[PDB]
């Protein structure tokens, strides 16, 4: 029964998508984006992100929300290869379009995932838009 | 001229990206990521500069024989970006 | 004998240089991602709040600056740890100090601590500061 043996990069993504309510830091996200420029780290980053989409639900919604934030950041700051890998898996993102959760006070939290998902899919389908967003990212 | 300044920027940028590409494989992974990410940005800068130069060549040069000469150069530069920057960069990012 | 990380926190609170490097502070921020260093950073910063007083207001003031920086740039786990000890920061609301020339330097601490508590005690503001640090 081995240990899951998370790599440093895998640990970075778990951290960037944990259940805390404050969001991954700028520098953590930047560090993950650098990982997308080599095969191994990028494969690990993609798998950890997409694991959250399938392994988490309900009251752990913020982890999905954060995974979507990470993904968006990587479209704007990561390798072109990473963006193509993400497109090939649009299906796994699209399934979240109907993510639903109502919290212990009546508030709709699933709507955060859904609008996030909707904007992410729009971005990915539009090469010109991605192009412009990567420009913006560099200036800033 | 603006054109000359664009071309100077282009050649400078092209040389830097090639140098970074040659140096990348011998850098540790942590540093190599940063290097390739910068080369990818420079690749985009080089294509944008071709667009910019083409616009400027069209506006500023009236000589039809000379404009042809510039066009061929831009076309050759486009091919150089593809073969000497984009392709080796993609290959490095892929393995 | 202080650990390396503990040394860095002490350094970031020194009178000299008066401005801390964002480079030093980044090294301290990276330290918040693992239990060993995070506890060291946390405890150094809170010892500063306990042990220093009066004419040592500069170290308290710079400690508060570091804390602010770490909330914005460091690990979410560090934020959780800081908030758990928010009572220890609130004590500084009453920090009083008038210097040799009758000038109120205690106010620099009180004003700084009031802003941090405002930030620390509000999830929306923390989220917005963390994003804004990325929008730089």
């Amino acid at each position: 029964s081995v240990d899951p043996n998370y790599t440093e990069m895998e640990g970075k993504v778990r951290e960037a998508t944990n259940n805390e309510p404050w969001g991954a830091s700028s520098t953590l996200m930047d560090q993950i984006s650098q990982g997308t420029y080599n095969f191994r780290e990028r494969e690990e980053i993609l798998s950890m992100i997409f694991r959250r989409f399938t392994e988490k639900a309900g009251s752990e919604w913020r982890q999905i929300y954060k995974a979507l934030q990470l993904l968006d950041y990587l479209i704007k700051h990561g390798s072109e290869r990473f963006i193509d890998d993400t497109r090939n898996s649009i299906n796994l993102i699209r399934i979240l379009e109907t993510f639903h959760y109502i919290d212990s006070q009546g508030r709709d939290q699933g709507i955060n995932v859904r609008t996030r998902v909707k904007a992410l899919i729009e971005l990915l389908s539009d090469d010109n838009k991605i192009r412009a967003e990567r420009k913006k990212a560099r200036e800033t | 001229s603006l054109l000359i300044s664009y071309e100077s920027d282009f050649k400078t940028t092209l040389e830097q990206a090639k140098a970074s590409l040659a140096e990348a494989p011998s850098q540790p992974l942590s540093q190599r990521n940063t290097t390739l990410k910068h080369v990818e940005q420079q690749q985009d800068e080089l294509f944008d500069l071709l667009d910019q130069m083409d616009v400027e060549v069209n506006n500023s040069i009236g000589d039809a024989s000379e404009r042809a000469t510039y066009k061929a150069k831009l076309r050759e530069w486009k091919k150089t970006i593809q073969s000497d920057i984009k392709r080796p960069l993609q290959s490095l990012v892929d393995s």
